[PDB]
Formats: structure tokens, C-alpha cells, sequence
């Protein structure tokens, strides 16, 4: 979860 | 569904950039050599630059943007450079509302400012509003589309929201109603609700666990929520950007509950299912009855309405759970994974200042 949002969030790259 | 809001571009007049600037040059610099001749043809230069920016009202891609992007940039490199905040410098430029058109009793609704202040901002808009529509014109079936659309949308939030914070102290004057602080600050919050939308689909594209999918969509129903407050007693967007608001609010509350409603499935909690889906069920069908010519939320309504046919039908057969209020139920969380992007001089890739010699 937490780190699920997190690859999420690394995303826009 | 493809129902994304975009921004029309603002109209300007053409103006000769030239003229006045080397006019200056030529005063500061007696040199009738090649300093400047190189700043004059920095100048000409800067001149056809804002025809290719403000001129043409066209291209929908990012050559369109970047020169829109690097004419911002080298607006604002200028205005130290050049004594422009006093009126010794005589350049007036005139931006038309980029939302009310006019009544043909008065002609359109235009202002005309002798202000770089003025330029910036309206620039800074088209900047902004061009990147709305290249956002809205992504396949977001495809994974760059999705990827493009975030990013354009982001940084549409944070140019609206830099001119929402800038405008009245750059201007003399009061700004036409598009570019006004209050009008900007919602077109700010539409397109991080957008933003927010465009994450919600990833991860639904990339079959994320569908605790995290509803706190994306919880989270962007509180945008949309917001945004369509700040228009509920304002008519100054077009007419479609209201129903479209309130429509994707209660779209994505229905998408929250949808898949917090598999997460109950998941943990046995049947009764607590059906709660949530009879939730979604009464959202989309008011979004049906109210919104019809905005949104097409028929297969979600199928998809919503088969899911608790089953439930009920197996609940009332075999668990024998009891159904809980809906306000028995926890909240759904809420994940945000947008922000508005802060405007940076220079915005613009490869920027290489025309005057950086001066």
C-alpha cells in the first residue's frame, strides 16, 4: 500500500 | 469517458517588439558597431518570437508549447534588463477575455496595457490553457499518453495558480474577469482535479490494489468537489464546465465506493459490499438522470448494478449479513499524488536568453 503509492508517485519521470 | 475540461488561448493584437527596444539600444549604446547591432537583432529576433508564440492559433504539440514556453521565459529575463517600469519605453499590448466573448451591443471584452507585468501573466495563461488541451487530447488507453496528460495537467495548476498569485500586482489596472485571481484559482483546482483523475486511471490501467484505487478516486472526488463550489455561483466559465465538475465529484465518490466495495468483498464483509455499492448505484444514477449530455457512465452503471445483484442475491441466500447504514461506515481514505507545479524561470527546455550578454 504505502509503498505502492510511492512507485506511484516516482512515476512522472 | 473523455470528458476533460481544456482552456481556449487568449487572442492578442500583433505588436512591434522591435522598434522600441532598439530605439533604446541605439540611445544606451552610441556604438555604431556590432554590440549593438547584435542586441537589435536580439531584438528582431524577440519580435518574431512572439508572432510564432501569440500570433497563430495553432498546433496542439509541444513545439507550440515550448515556443509559447520560451517567449515567457525571455519576457521575464527582459524586464530587468530594460528600464520598462517607467513609461519611457511606449509598448502596449492588447489581450482579448479568453471566456467572455461580448454582447454585440458593445464589441469584445479587450484591454490594452502598456505593461510587461500584463504580457507575462496573459503569456503565462496560453501557456497554461495550451497545455489543458494537449492534456485533454491524450489516449489515456496508452501508458505516455497517461503520463503526458498528469504532467501537462500539473503544470497547468501551477501557472494558474502563479498568475492567480502575481496578476494584480504586475497590473496598473483590473484585470479582465479570465485572468482575475478568482477566475485562475478555479482553473487551478480543475486541472489538479484532472491530475488527480489522470493518476486514478493509471492505476486502475495498472491493476493497483483497489484500496489504493479508491483513496485516488476519494481524493479526486474532493477536487472536483471544490471546483465545482467555487462555480456554483459564478458564470463565468463556459457553460459545460459546471455539469461536467458535478458530474466527475460524484463519478469519482461512485469510483471510491466501487472499489472499496471489492476490498470489502475480499475480507468476507458482504453486508459492508452491498452498503457501498448500493452507494455507487445511487451516485451514478443521479449522475444519468442530471448529467446525460455531459457523461456516459452506462457500462460503469452495468458493471455497478450486476455486482449488487450478486451480492444481494447470495446475501439474502446464504451469509445473511446485515446491510449497515451508510453512515455506520468508516471513510474512505483519500491519496494525493498531484501537485501544482511552481513556475521557475526558465520553464522552457534549452532556454539560452537573447539579451544574456546585457
Amino acid at each position: 500500500e504505502d509503498d505502492d503509492i510511492k512507485q506511484l508517485a516516482a512515476w512522472t519521470t | 469517458m473523455a470528458t476533460f475540461i481544456s482552456v481556449q488561448l487568449k487572442k492578442t493584437s500583433e505588436v512591434d517588439l522591435a522598434k522600441p527596444l532598439v530605439k533604446f539600444i541605439q540611445q544606451t549604446y552610441p556604438s555604431g558597431g556590432e554590440e549593438q547591432a547584435q542586441y537589435c537583432r536580439a531584438a528582431e529576433e524577440l519580435s518574431k518570437l512572439r508572432r510564432a508564440a501569440v500570433g497563430r492559433p495553432l498546433d496542439k504539440h509541444e513545439g507550440a508549447l515550448e515556443t509559447l514556453l520560451r517567449y515567457y521565459d525571455q519576457i521575464c529575463s527582459i524586464e530587468p534588463k530594460f528600464p520598462f517600469s517607467e513609461n519611457q519605453i511606449c509598448l502596449t499590448f492588447t489581450w482579448k477575455d479568453a471566456f467572455d466573448k461580448g454582447s454585440l451591443f458593445g464589441g469584445s471584452v479587450k484591454l490594452a496595457l502598456a505593461s510587461l507585468g500584463y504580457e507575462k501573466s496573459c503569456v503565462l495563461f496560453n501557456c497554461a490553457a495550451l497545455a489543458s488541451q494537449i492534456a485533454a487530447e491524450q489516449n489515456l488507453d496508452n501508458d505516455e499518453g497517461l503520463k503526458i496528460a498528469a504532467k501537462h495537467y500539473q503544470f497547468a495548476s501551477g501557472a494558474f495558480l502563479h498568475i492567480k498569485e502575481t496578476v494584480l500586482s504586475a497590473l496598473s489596472r483590473e484585470p479582465t474577469v479570465d485572468i482575475s485571481p478568482d477566475t485562475v484559482g478555479t482553473l487551478s483546482l480543475i486541472m489538479l482535479a484532472q491530475a488527480q483523475e489522470v493518476f486514478f486511471l493509471k492505476a486502475t490501467r495498472d491493476k493497483m490494489k483497489d484500496a489504493i484505487i479508491a483513496k485516488l478516486a476519494n481524493q479526486a472526488a474532493d477536487y472536483f468537489g471544490d471546483a465545482f463550489k467555487q462555480c456554483q455561483y459564478k458564470d463565468t466559465l463556459p457553460k459545460e464546465v459546471f455539469p461536467v465538475l458535478a458530474a466527475k465529484h460524484c463519478i469519482m465518490q461512485a469510483n471510491a465506493e466501487y472499489h472499496q466495495s471489492i476490498l470489502a468483498k475480499q475480507q468476507k464483509k458482504f453486508g459492508e459490499e452491498i452498503a457501498r455499492l448500493q452507494h455507487a448505484a445511487e451516485l451514478i444514477k443521479t449522475v444519468a438522470s442530471r448529467y446525460d449530455e455531459y457523461v456516459n457512465v452506462k457500462d460503469f452503471s452495468d458493471k455497478i448494478n450486476r455486482a449488487l445483484a450478486a451480492a444481494k442475491k447470495d446475501n439474502d441466500f446464504i451469509y445473511h449479513d446485515r446491510v449497515p447504514d451508510l453512515k455506520d461506515l468508516d471513510p474512505i481514505g483519500k491519496a494525493t499524488l498531484v501537485k501544482s507545479t511552481p513556475v521557475n524561470v526558465p520553464i522552457s527546455q534549452k532556454f539560452t536568453d537573447l539579451f544574456e550578454k546585457m
